[PDB]
This record gives structure tokens, C-alpha cells and sequence, in this order.
RNA sequence: AUGUUU
RNA sequence: AGGGGAUCGAAGAUGAUCAGAUACCGUCGUAGUCUUAACCAUAAACUAUGCCGACUAGGGAUCGGGUGGUGUUUUUUUAAUGACCCACUCGGCACCUUACGAGAAAUCAAAGUCUUUGGGUUCUGGGGGGAGUAUGGUCGCAAGGCUGAAACUUAAAGGAAUUG
């Protein structure tokens, strides 16, 4: 090499690098609108949620905490915003 | 770093470390302890008068030969007994 | 890193470059503040308040959304604890380690860990006394450690 | 100098390894340093296999094997030629022969 | 043993390197011209050199051997060419007039060349 | 821990220049680093450099042109008198005709030539040649 | 005569290349000493030292003789040759050959102002061989060569008239000291100064300009 | 002599010196 | 390097590597000068007319001479899609 | 800068694809090769044949820039490329080195050896490392037919191609010779397919 | 298996 | 100081060798080896490589976590985990090649970024002995640990490597 664009690296390389080792560091996590069994609100759930998030007006589990990304109880839909 | 403080306010530690480590030098340690005054029968002097006590033949170390004809002398200054070589061919007849 | 360990782990949160609330977030700043106060009155520390806010709600950062940090909101609303959260949990950990040491007395590893935890506690308390968070005569005492957190 | 790039043993990130006794002389040698050879032999080595197959009351007996892990100290391994002195470059070769 | 030394092998090699349009593969006529094209100082050494030259000539007609360059190996190297003629350079054949490549090779071709018979499957 | 961001930046630049790279990314790219880079650029030892404004302390990408033999810091930032500027230049620079000892003075960060023609002094920051 | 090989030598004999500066500019490898002889006629040599090196073999003392030779005119050019041979005279002659083949240019400069005919080095330079480090520092006019006798002889055969020297390591190893000094001398043209920043048009090698000098008719 | 055995001889000498000094007062 | 009254007193103004801009020394025998023949009117490779590149022995030893020459050639023409600034 | 006639035509493009030049090294590759088109499964990488063609054209122009044709030396110790370099040095005026390099051929001016090339082209840098080393000892530019796992040290012009396939090696050498002749003037028009087929360069085991 | 000094 | 004391086993006793052999080898065998409560604080306590931080080659393995896949395999009933493959990533034990570089070399991705000498900081050494001795202090029940000279003596001692 010895010559490259350190200011405009390829998007593939930036997605390959660690979240802290990108050109400008940023989170690789996100939020999802989970389709609740009820209504009146669409619950927003963190992807790497440490909590077993329940519905706002119910008691059904939307996610189960894991090491990284949380589970989704195996019945749900989720919009990625 | 190099194993020593570089900070602008580390002059005390630098000079104390130098003071401590100067003791490992022979000349500095001898000078600061005054070894020549107590030890070294010539009490910090270049020359010393004495009275010859005995002619001795001291055999030279290996691989040499030819015993060196020194003299045991009692120094007038402090009474200590030292051995002095008599350097020339002969010259032991010149001392009694 | 790892002030009392050999680890060099870099795992940490990488907050986004954006200092403004996400577009998809529609909840009011006063609403999320009210939920923060509700959780605090329920007894949650700022760490668990932020965890619940980001897990079960859509609030990404309380600073970027409400213009104020969670602990600052609690102090302004008069819910600040007697001692800071991190110091309180360090003291609780020390109390647990000491309570295990009393009943074991042979866990030299536990004694070493108690020494490490108490050193961290003393350094944190020194910092807090310096910034006047704790009283200038505040002192952590092992014989009275438990009574300060329970 | 340092003869071997790591050591005359295999211990990095370990610190201490429990010892084993040499099967030949009973010298205590750390387990990571001891020369370990698996001996998997037929019970009847080579010659009496025919005689034991003839004398066997079972057709196709499929005679068993003796398994034995031998741990040697360096001196005994060299004396018994389980390992040999190698050239300086040949020492940097960990593949078995 | 009947191994031949340097003074025989090198002398035979040079004799071939300078006298190829010369002595055939018969030792009797190989030793005769050795006396006129070489100043050998013993008939036994002459016979040894002639015998090795005969052997080398008998084994040169069945494939060039190392270290023998008498300015005719290049002429024969140029004369022997086109091992498999008149059929194809492996172009537009051995298939349905196409190239049997993969999908990734198909994108490689479509990068610049839109005219190429491809059978990506 | 990190004790001199200018030292880290100049060491990264030195390693890139001696490995032949024509660009170098330095972090956290403080204002002292920016001023030092600007002096080097004004004297032609480095090319264009980009400040990448993350909402952390920031980053910089410098373009190197192969004219930099060595850039380095002098740590600690020794106080330098006007008469001591000559001694520092004699010790650090390869020759009296080129090379610059950079000082942080109350008149700003500047090379020793500018400092002595402004008749100002301060603390030594580093050198470039 | 010469009867050259190494077509650079053929060009030098034919007179197409007239100065060693072209060879230095194009980094042409020199393999015959006659090229250096014809391009630098006034190249004086000096034997720095001859020492016996002994190989122990079956009553030992193979006792070959190693000669260090410094060649050069006192204008911009020196070469260093270290060579061992069975006899002192042959070692000296082969060392002279090797030094001529190793002749390199030196960049002289000014300590202070630009008053012509440079007297010192352009920059501080360092050479290292073995444990010996030789540092050459530009010096004002009239300073002379402040160096040990061997390094001073090498520098005065290089044409430097004012230079300071600093040495570290076992300088009594004369071969290593001379090699380090030679490396320091050679680095003078490898140190890029601002006055060499200007781009040059990368001229065409003489091996291309005069290309019909490699053939056998 | 082996450095270990020199150390052991020196330790025995030190013990003997300690005993002979303790016996005096 | 000129003296007073501006005459060149220095011999052997040296060549510089086209990739790293460092001086090609007289003993830099790993260095290389590459001539690329110019093309006129669909080929015919005009002799004596080249685009000239100097590559240092350091670059060639590090094995970056290929990439550096690709970049320099593409910058001067001579090549269309080989070297990319982003990678 | 090269006119439109110099770009990769469909004829030699399909020639390269038939000879399998694009089948580069396995998922292990030297990290100095941007000649890699996206990797296909089963490990084999796809070499950008367009970049291969442009590198070949640049190498051909560099060879044509040499004043004396005999000053060009083509080297191949591997059997797959010995006939290719022999054909290259038969068509062009280059000097061939097929088989052993006799280390000391660029230094060590003893006879039976000691050519002084102005340019050296090697079939495989790994198997012809000695020639590359000697060229780096005596300032000789190097063109090499390099796979994706070939060493790039002292390789001035890399031509990315499959150096495991005899067809690919012979075709690359054939294209080098053809482009050199076109640039010199032996082939008056660079549109004809150079009727003599690129099988004169392929190795023959039987 | 052992074989002491120079 | 208690308990326990199978095995091995400083000491000791013995058999044999030897010129002598209360050494190696053989047979016993006390303390010890094991444990509780207290000391001791020393090891070639070693990677003979202080700790923190940044940068400077390539590569394949492997441990732990995570991310993704038209992934293979296991059944619960969509899927999911479990195991495995591929790729990436963070952290770790290491390894292979090459070293721009470093070194006296052996060798070293650090032992590099050092006469082009300065990121921060702690400790240690100043030729070999005398000597880790004497003395004083201090700790220990003791053995000893920590601190630690001097007189005097000596031209080498030592490190890496080469050939015999
Ligand atoms: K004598
Ligand atoms: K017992
Ligand atoms: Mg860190
Ligand atoms: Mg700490
Ligand atoms: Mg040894
Ligand atoms: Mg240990
Ligand atoms: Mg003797
Ligand atoms: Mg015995
Ligand atoms: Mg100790
Ligand atoms: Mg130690
Ligand atoms: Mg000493
Ligand atoms: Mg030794
Ligand atoms: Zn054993």
C-alpha cells in the first residue's frame, strides 16, 4: 500500500471494523418496534436489551436477555425503524 | 521512558539518585570516606620518610624470576611498617 | 486499564455521533423525565434507570433527549442518595467479601480481593471528598461498612 | 546462551506444571517437559501370533492390544535413544518423524 | 567400479561441443580422430575418452542431456514446435461454443465485456 | 496512560514517514498537535491534513510528502531562554541552515527562526527537519 | 590492456561516460576497478593496517593476512576495502581493488554561510558497524578534522577539511571504526535536505543513451 | 567450590561465630 | 546547494524515488528506474520516449513497488482501472 | 492514454477465461494484491482479468522501451513455463533462461553465465526467487507473473494470473510476446488475432 | 561397569 | 503444639564396588512427606525480559465472548438453541515467516520506533574477588530474613560467536 484514502474507507471495510475502530466510532445496535399482542402502542425494544421487556399494558415477554442481542420469545414481528 | 524521571519537577529525585549512585565509583567513594587518611600508610601524602628495618629478598610472581631486593621500613610519621622496592641495578648496597 | 487487574479489555458503549434525539422518538422530554422520577421513587439507581429507559422504552440517551444527565435530574428533583451509586456498590461488594471472610478465614484470595476493593473504595471516596460530594470528614470504616448501606 | 527459543519444555502462560516420574529411572520431571511416547503393542508381538491363532479356541479372536504411556526424563530419553541430539536448525522442527 | 572421472567426462563433453558434425556412435572410428583432434598423452586415456564420447553420442540421439550445447540444440529446439497443430487454441470449442464459468466469473465478464458466450450454471 | 498526545502524534508521523506511507491517522489530535502540524506544513515538511471532528477529542489524517527526516517532541517542555535557543538548535538540528526547533511562546507556537525574529521565547515543544 | 566486460566498463573505456558522477547519479553497479582508475586518475591509496587472522586447524595458525585500504582523491570521493589473502602484498592489492570498487561520493557542505568551496558536511551523519558508532558533525572553517588518526585519514582522503567527530563503542576495532565512518560518509548523500526538495526530470540512464555497447561481433 | 556449598560453609561459620560471641558477654 | 554568487558547488544532484521521495543513493543497488515507452497513433512504441519512474530499494524490498508503480502509472495515464485510492 | 485498440477485446478476454487465468489462489492470498475480484465459494479467488490485461499491456510497453531486445531476459525454472519463455525469446529478441538460473548469473562475471539484462520477467517469483534476488543486487527491473499468493518483494510489475495452470502460464507469456511485437512493429495492425495459435507456448508432457 | 596425577 | 503417620524418605544403620567410597547402586529406616492452629518469607520465586500508553509487517491455528450466513447436523410443531463450517470482530496463551528496524551475537514484533539520542514512572548495576563477609540496626522460637561496609588483593574475570 503506502497510499490509501484514510478519510474515505470503503463501506465494507468500515462495517468490518470494530464499532470503536471505525473512522468515527458509533453503535452497531438499534431499536425495534415489536408487534405487541395488544394495542394502543408499539413497544420500542433495544436490540441488545438486558431486560426482559414486557408489553406496556400487558405481561407478555417480548425479549429474553442474552450475551449480545436479545431473543424475541419466538412469536413476534419487529420493524427496524 | 528510559527508566529515570523526566518530569520538569523531578530534579530532587534525579540529583538524589545521582548522589546515591556516585557511591559505586571508587575515586568518589574513597575521597568522600577519606580512605587515604586512615588506611594507606602514607597518610594522604606523596612521599614519606622512614627508617629501614630489614633487607628482604621478595621473589617475583610468575612467570618471572629474579627476587627484587626490597626493604622493610618503619615510617617516622606514624610508625607503620611498609615494604619499599629499591629500583636500580644494585642499589641495595646503597641502603643499610 | 483494569486498575486492579492485568486485563486490557476495551468493551464499552460507543454512543452515536448525533447529540440530538432520534427522529423515530416521539415521547416528550417531560414524559421521559416523569418516568425517570417514577423509577427513582421506585428506588432505581441512575444506571438501572437508563437500562430500563433504553430497553423497554425508546429513549436512547437521557442527556441527548432531556438535556440533563439522570443523576442530575434526580438531584434537581431531590432524589439524590447519601452516597454516589458506584461508591455504594463498591461498599456493598466489600461488605459481602468481608462477611464471607468472617466465615471462611482461610480464603486468602478473598482477603486479597477485599484489599483491592477497599483500595478502590478509598480512592473513589478521596475523589468524592475532593469534589465535595462527600463530607470532608467522610471515612469508610470496615466495622461500620454494612450500617452505611443497610 | 538460551539453547531453545521457548525452553527445553512446553510451559508458557502456565507457571507451574505438576511433575511425573520417569518410567526408566524415576526422576521427577515436569509433565510438560517429560518425553511422552504411547506404546500400543500387540500382546503377542510378531512371532507367536500364528501359534496363538492356532491354539485359540475362538475363530477370529481379534487379540487385544496393550496400551501404555511412557514418560521419560531427558537423560533417560537420550540414553535410550527415544530422542536424539539434533543440529541447531533441526532442533526447530516439532513434527514427529 | 567403472565410473569415469572428470578428465574423461569433461573431455568427452567438449569433444561433443566442438565435433558434432563428426565422429559417429562407433568407438572404433571414435578413437581414430581423437588422435588428430586431441593431444592425449596415453592410449588408455584416449580409449576411455573415446568410449565415453561414444556412450554420450549413443544417448544423445534419444533426448538431449544436460551440459551439451553444440550450437545445434537450438536449431533442433526451433525445428521441434507445434506439438498439437491444426485443431484449436482451446477457443470457441470443447463446449456449446461458450465458456462454462461460475456466476462470479459472470459478473467479472459483465464488468467490462458485454459480448462473451457464457454458460454460467 | 496517555501523557503527551503531541508525542503520540509525532511518533505516529515518524513511523509512517519511515515506513514510506504518504498518510497517517493520529488520535486524539489536540490543538497543540494542530499548531505543530501547521508549523510543519508552513515549512513544507508535511502536506494537507484533515481534522476529523468526532464528538470525542477528534482525529487527524496527515498527508506526508517524504521530505520529513524526523519530527519529535522535547519532553519535558523545558523553559528556554533566548540564549538557550541556540544551544537547543545546535543539539537537535542536523545543521545550522535548515531544521526548526519549535517553541510554545506567549506570542504563539512558532519555530525558532520566527521566535528569534520576534524576540520572544517560552518552552520548547519539539523539532522538525 | 583492459579488454572490458561489464558493459558499463565498455562505455567508460569508449569514453561515453566521462565522470563517475553519472555512475553515482544512476546508481550503476561497478565491477571493474579500471572504471574507477579511468574516471578518477588521481586516486591515492593508504593502507590503514594489516593484521593476521588465524584459523585453528590441526596445529592451527592458518594465519592469513587482512588488509584495510582507504582510497580516494581529496575531492568528494572515497572507497574502503577490507580483504584477506595468504600474503600481505596480495591482500593489499586486492584491498585496493575492493576499495576502488567501493568508491562512493560524499556530500560536502557549509557550517555557516555560503562562502564558496564547501569546507564541511551538509548535515550531521552517523554510521554504525559492529558496536562502533561514528558521528560526523559539520564544523566551522579552520577547525580541521577532529577525529582519531584513521578516521581523520579517511576524511582527508574524502576531501573534508573541517569536521567534528564523536565515537561510541570499541573504537579500537579499527575495521569496524573505519566501516562505521565510511557508512557515515556515505549517508551524507542519503540525507534529504530542503535544498534537494526540488523535483528533477529523472534523466535517462547512459546504458540506454549509448545502448550499442553490449554485443559480440 | 560450588556457590551453594560455599554459602553453606559460610552459614556454618556464621553460626559458630554467633555461638562464640553469645558465650562471651 | 549553491554558494555565494549562486553557482552550483555540489556534485551529483541525486535522483529521488517516485513513490517515497527519498534519495536514491549511489550504493542503492536494490533501486530501479523503469521506462514505459510512449504510444503514438495506435502503437509503434516510439523509441527513446518514455515515462520514467524511480523506485527506491526500500520500496522494492518491502514489496510495495508493484502498488506504487500502479498508482504512479495510473496517475500519469498508462493505466485506467488498476489502482484505487480507497481500499 | 492508450487508444481504444489497447483495451481488452472479447477475443483475448474469452481466451483468458478459457485458459483459466482468472482462477487465482485459494482464500489465502498475499495482502498486497488488489487484483482480486470477489471471492467465489470453494476458496478459489477470481482475478480481475481486466486488471490482468492492463498490467500485461504496461509490462509489454516496458519491454518495448528496452533499446536492445537481447537486453530483455525471460526466466522460468518451472516446467510449465520453460516452453513459454523459449517461445517468447524465439519470437522476440529476448534472452531465455529455462530451468536452472545458476545463481551468480548477474553478479559473478564468470563465463557460461553473466548476462546483464535491463529487464527480467519471471514466470513464478517463488520458484525464481534467486533471479529476483540477483536483479535486486544489480538494479534490474522485474516483471513477474504473480498469483494471488506470490511474493511481491522486488517485483516491479506484477501480472495477476493463475501460475498453477499450464494453459494460463503459456497464454500469459503468449500475450506478452504478442503485445511486445505489436508495439515494436512486427505486427502492423493490432486487430488481427495473430494467427499463430497460443498453443506454441503450452507445455507438453507426452 | 571402572581406570588416579601431569 | 495437636492429629495422622500408607508410600517415599535428609539423618542413621547396613550389603556391594573401590585403593579408600559411613557417595553414586541395593535393603531397612527417624525427622519429614499429610492435616489444624501459629511462625518462617526464602528459590534458576525465570520469560534470567518492571508497569502504564501510542505506533511500526504478513499469516495460520487455538481459548472465551459477540456479530452475520440460501450454511451442515440434532427435534418441538413454523423456528430456536446444542454441536460443527465459513467470515468478521474484541480480549488472551502462544506459534510460523520476514525482518524497514535492533543487537556484540545468540536472537528479538520487541530486546523496534536511540548519536535523526526526551510519552510517563518505579527499582537495580558501575572490573573480578574480599562479600552478601564484619559491624550496627531490625524481624524470627530457631534456622535465618531485610539493610550492609571497609581494610586488603588482583589484570583480567565475564558475554556471544568461529575454527580446531
Ligand atoms: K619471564
Ligand atoms: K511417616
Ligand atoms: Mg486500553
Ligand atoms: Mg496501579
Ligand atoms: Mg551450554
Ligand atoms: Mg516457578
Ligand atoms: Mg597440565
Ligand atoms: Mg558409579
Ligand atoms: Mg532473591
Ligand atoms: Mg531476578
Ligand atoms: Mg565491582
Ligand atoms: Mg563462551
Ligand atoms: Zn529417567
Amino acid at each position: 500500500v503506502l497510499v490509501q484514502d484514510l478519510l474515505h474507507p470503503t463501506a465494507a471495510s468500515e462495517a468490518r471494523k470494530h464499532k470503536l475502530k471505525t473512522l468515527v466510532q458509533g453503535p452497531r445496535s438499534y431499536f425495534l418496534d415489536v408487534k405487541c399482542p395488544g394495542c394502543l402502542n408499539i413497544t420500542t425494544v433495544f436490540s441488545h436489551a438486558q431486560t426482559a421487556v414486557t408489553c406496556e399494558s400487558c405481561s407478555t415477554i417480548l425479549c429474553t436477555p442474552t450475551g449480545g442481542k436479545a431473543k424475541l420469545s419466538e412469536g413476534t414481528s419487529f420493524r427496524r425503524k | 521512558g528510559k527508566g529515570k524521571p523526566r518530569g520538569l519537577n523531578s530534579a530532587r529525585k534525579l540529583r538524589v539518585h545521582r548522589r546515591n549512585n556516585r557511591w559505586a565509583e571508587n575515586n568518589y567513594k574513597k575521597r568522600l570516606l577519606g580512605t587515604a587518611f586512615k588506611s594507606s600508610p602514607f597518610g594522604g601524602s606523596s612521599h614519606a620518610k622512614g627508617i629501614v628495618l630489614e633487607k628482604l629478598g621478595i621473589e617475583s610472581k610468575q612467570p618471572n624470576s629474579a627476587i627484587r631486593k626490597c626493604v622493610r621500613v618503619q615510617l617516622i610519621k606514624n610508625g607503620k611498617k611498609v615494604t619499599a622496592f629499591v629500583p636500580n641495578d644494585g642499589c641495595l648496597n646503597f641502603v643499610d | 486499564g483494569r486498575m486492579h487487574s492485568a486485563g486490557k479489555g476495551i468493551s464499552s458503549s460507543a454512543i452515536p455521533y448525533s447529540r440530538n434525539a432520534p427522529a423515530w422518538f416521539k415521547l416528550s422530554s417531560e414524559s421521559v423525565i416523569e418516568q425517570i422520577v417514577k423509577y427513582a421513587r421506585k428506588g432505581l439507581t441512575p444506571s438501572q434507570i437508563g437500562v430500563l429507559l433504553r430497553d423497554a422504552h425508546g429513549v436512547t440517551q437521557a442527556r441527548v433527549i432531556t438535556g440533563n444527565k439522570i443523576m442530575r435530574i434526580l438531584k434537581s428533583n431531590g432524589l439524590a442518595p447519601e452516597i454516589p451509586e458506584d461508591l455504594y456498590y463498591l461498599i456493598k461488594k466489600a461488605v459481602s467479601v468481608r462477611k464471607h471472610l468472617e466465615r471462611n478465614r482461610k480464603d486468602k484470595d478473598a482477603k486479597f480481593r477485599l484489599i483491592l476493593i477497599e483500595s478502590r473504595i478509598h480512592r473513589l471516596a478521596r475523589y468524592y471528598r475532593t469534589v465535595a460530594v462527600l463530607p470532608p470528614n467522610w471515612k469508610y470504616e470496615s466495622a461500620t461498612a454494612s450500617a452505611l448501606v443497610n | 546462551p538460551k539453547k531453545r527459543a521457548s525452553n527445553g519444555r512446553n510451559k508458557k502462560g502456565r507457571g507451574h506444571v505438576k511433575p511425573v516420574r520417569c518410567v526408566n529411572c524415576s526422576k521427577s520431571i515436569p509433565k510438560d517437559k517429560a518425553i511422552k511416547r504411547m506404546a500400543i503393542r500387540n500382546i503377542v508381538e510378531a512371532a507367536a501370533v500364528r501359534d496363538l491363532s492356532e491354539a485359540s479356541v475362538y475363530p477370529e479372536y481379534a487379540l487385544p492390544k496393550t496400551y501404555n504411556k511412557l514418560h521419560y526424563c531427558v537423560s533417560c530419553a537420550i540414553h535410550a535413544r527415544i530422542v536424539r541430539v539434533r543440529s541447531r536448525e533441526d532442533r526447530k522442527n516439532r513434527a514427529p518423524p | 567400479g567403472r565410473v569415469r572421472t572428470k578428465t574423461v567426462k569433461r573431455a568427452s563433453k567438449a569433444l561433443i561441443e566442438r565435433y558434432y558434425p563428426k565422429l559417429t556412435l562407433d568407438f572404433q572410428t571414435n578413437k581414430r580422430l581423437c588422435d588428430e583432434i586431441a593431444t592425449i598423452q596415453s592410449k588408455r586415456l584416449r580409449n576411455k575418452i573415446a568410449g565415453y564420447t561414444t556412450h554420450l553420442m549413443k544417448r544423445i540421439q534419444k533426448g538431449p542431456v544436460r551440459g551439451i550445447s553444440f550450437k545445434l540444440q537450438e536449431e533442433e529446439r526451433e525445428r521441434k514446435d507445434q506439438y498439437v497443430p491444426e485443431v484449436s487454441a482451446l477457443d470457441l470449442s470443447r463446449s456449446n461454443g461458450v465458456l462454462n464459468v461460475d456466476n462470479q466469473t459472470s459478473d467479472l465478464v459483465k464488468s467490462l465485456g458485454l459480448k462473451l458466450p457464457l454458460s454460467v450454471i | 496512560t496517555r501523557s503527551s498526545v503531541l508525542a503520540d502524534a509525532l511518533n505516529a508521523i515518524n513511523n509512517a514517514e519511515k515506513t514510506g506511507k504518504r498518510q497517517v491517522l493520529i488520535r486524539p489530535s489536540s490543538k497543540v498537535i494542530i499548531k505543530f502540524l501547521q508549523v510543519m506544513q508552513k515549512h513544507g515538511y508535511i502536506g494537507e491534513f484533515e481534522y476529523i471532528d468526532d464528538h470525542r477529542s477528534g482525529k487527524i489524517v496527515v498527508q506526508l510528502n517524504g521530505r520529513l527526516n524526523k519530527c519529535g517532541v522535547i519532553s519535558p517542555r523545558f523553559n528556554v531562554k533566548i540564549g538557550d535557543i541556540e544551544k537547543w538548535t545546535a543539539n537537535l538540528l542536523p545543521a545550522r541552515q535548515f531544521g526548526y526547533v519549535i517553541l510554545t511562546t506567549s506570542a504563539g507556537i512558532m519555530d525558532h527562526e520566527e521566535a528569534r525574529r520576534k524576540h520572544v521565547s517560552g518552552k520548547i515543544l519539539g523539532f522538525v527537519y | 590492456g583492459w579488454v572490458p566486460v561489464t558493459k558499463l566498463g565498455r562505455l567508460v573505456k569508449a569514453g561515453k561516460i566521462t565522470t563517475i558522477e553519472e555512475i553515482f547519479l544512476h546508481s550503476l553497479p561497478v565491477k571493474e576497478f579500471q572504471i574507477i582508475d579511468t574516471l578518477l586518475p588521481g586516486l591515492q591509496d593508504e593502507v590503514m593496517n594489516i593484521k593476521p587472522v588465524q584459523k585453528q586447524t590441526r596445529a592451527g595458525q592458518r594465519t592469513r593476512f587482512k588488509a584495510v585500504v582507504v582510497v580516494g582523491d581529496s575531492n568528494g570521493h572515497v572507497g574502503l576495502g577490507i580483504k584477506t589473502a595468504k600474503e600481505v602484498a596480495g591482500a593489499i592489492r586486492a584491498g585496493i581493488i575492493i576499495a576502488k570498487l567501493s568508491v562512493i561520493p560524499i556530500r560536502r557542505g557549509y557550517w555557516g554561510t555560503n562562502l564558496g568551496q564547501p569546507h564541511s558536511l551538509a548535515t550531521k551523519t552517523t554510521g554504525k558497524c559492529g558496536s562502533v558508532t561514528v558521528r560526523l558533525i559539520p564544523a566551522p572553517r579552520g577547525s580541521g578534522i577532529v577525529a582519531s588518526p584513521a578516521v581523520k585519514k579517511l576524511l582527508q582522503l574524502a576531501g573534508v577539511e573541517d569536521v567534528y567527530t564523536q565515537s561510541n563503542g570499541k573504537t579500537r576495532t579499527l575495521e569496524n571504526t573505519l566501516k562505521a565512518a565510511f557508512v557515515a560518509i556515505g549517508n551524507t548523500y542519503g540525507f534529504l535536505t530542503p535544498n534537494l526538495w526540488a523535483e528533477q526530470p529523472l534523466p535517462v540512464s547512459p546504458l540506454d543513451i549509448y545502448s550499442d555497447e553490449a554485443s559480440a561481433q | 567450590m560450588r556457590a551453594k556449598w560455599r554459602k553453606k560453609r559460610t552459614r556454618r561459620l556464621k553460626r559458630k561465630r554467633r555461638k562464640v560471641r553469645a558465650r562471651s558477654k | 546547494m549553491e554558494n555565494d554568487k549562486g553557482q552550483l558547488v555540489e556534485l551529483y544532484v541525486p535522483r529521488k524515488c517516485s513513490a517515497t521521495n527519498r534519495i536514491i543513493k549511489a550504493d542503492d543497488h536494490a533501486s530501479v528506474q523503469i521506462n514505459v515507452a510512449k504510444v503514438d497513433e495506435e502503437g509503434r512504441a516510439i523509441p527513446g520516449e518514455y515515462v520514467t519512474y524511480a523506485l527506491s530499494g526500500y520500496v522494492r524490498s518491502r514489496g510495495e513497488s508493484d502498488d506504487s508503480l500502479n498508482r504512479l502509472a495510473q496517475n500519469d495515464g498508462l493505466l485506467k482501472n488498476v489502482w484505487s485510492y480507497s481500499r | 492514454s492508450l487508444p481504444a485498440t489497447f483495451d481488452l477485446t472479447p477475443e483475448d478476454a474469452q481466451l483468458l477465461l478459457a485458459a483459466n487465468t482468472h482462477l487465482g489462489a485459494r482464500n489465502v492470498q498475499v495482502h498486497q494484491e488488489p487484483y482480486v475480484f470477489n471471492a467465489r465459494p470453494d476458496g478459489v479467488h477470481v482475478i480481475n482479468v481486466g486488471k490482468t490485461w492492463e498490467k500485461l499491456v504496461l509490462a509489454a510497453r516496458i519491454i518495448a522501451a528496452i533499446p536492445n531486445p537481447e537486453d530483455v531476459v525471460a526466466i522460468s525454472s518451472r516446467t510449465f513455463g520453460q516452453r513459454a519463455v523459449l517461445k517468447f525469446a524465439a519470437h522476440t529478441g529476448a534472452t531465455p533462461i529455462a530451468g536452472r538460473f545458476t545463481p551468480g548469473s548477474f553478479t559473478n562475471y564468470i563465463t557460461r553465465s553473466f548476462k546483464e539484462p535491463r529487464l527480467v520477467i519471471v514466470t513464478d517469483p517463488r520458484s525464481d526467487a534467486q533471479a529476483i534476488k540477483e536483479a535486486s543486487y544489480v538494479n534490474i527491473p522485474v516483471i513477474a507473473l504473480t498469483d494471488l499468493d506470490s511474493p511481491s518483494e522486488f517485483v516491479d510489475v506484477a501480472i495477476p494470473c493463475n501460475n498453477r495452470g499450464k494453459h494460463s502460464i503459456g497464454l500469459i507469456w503468449y500475450l506478452l510476446a504478442r503485445e511486445v511485437l505489436r508495439l515494436r512493429g512486427a505486427l502492423v495492425d493490432r486487430t488481427q488475432p495473430w494467427s499463430i495459435m497460443p498453443d506454441l507456448y503450452f507445455y507438453r508432457d507426452p
